């Protein structure tokens, strides 16, 4: 599974972005049995997961990011999105489009690029 | 929730 963002940048605090992502390289029956999601990385702290739409369609968040930021996940077209309203300066960070397969003794993570976002007055 | 439905919530409540 290969993975590429789109979008990031700089925001005013308040503001929206989108950020999406393609997956390449896994058929649609493959990716559909897999999770899509994002995950965030501010220096100094770890990649942690803020949202991602499960095998079964279900959109799941982080509580600091529940109700501000939606994650969307167009199956057909191997895709998932993560619109990001009403930013403050800590969402700062790199984010990253993100597959977990279940692999049955163990889960096997897909990375994408990662994208810088800023929240700046 | 299934197996990946779990881990999923595992992750999403990682500091």
């Amino acid at each position: 599974v290969q993975l590429q963002e789109s979008g990031g940048g700089l925001v005013q605090p308040g503001g929206s972005l989108r950020l999406s992502c393609t997956a390449s390289g896994v058929t649609i029956s493959a990716l559909n049995a897999m999770a899509m999601g994002w995950y965030r990385q501010a220096p100094g702290e770890r990649r942690v997961m803020v949202a991602a739409v499960s095998e079964r369609g279900n959109a799941m968040y982080r509580e600091s990011v529940q109700g501000r930021f939606t994650v969307t996940r167009d199956f057909t077209n191997k895709m998932v999105s993560l619109q990001m309203d009403n930013l403050k300066p800590e969402d700062t960070a790199v984010y990253y489009c993100h597959v977990l397969e279940d692999r049955v003794d163990s889960f096997h993570d897909y990375w994408g690029q990662g994208t810088q976002v800023t929240v700046s007055s | 929730p299934s197996r990946l439905e779990e881990e999923l919530r595992r992750r999403l409540t990682e500091p």
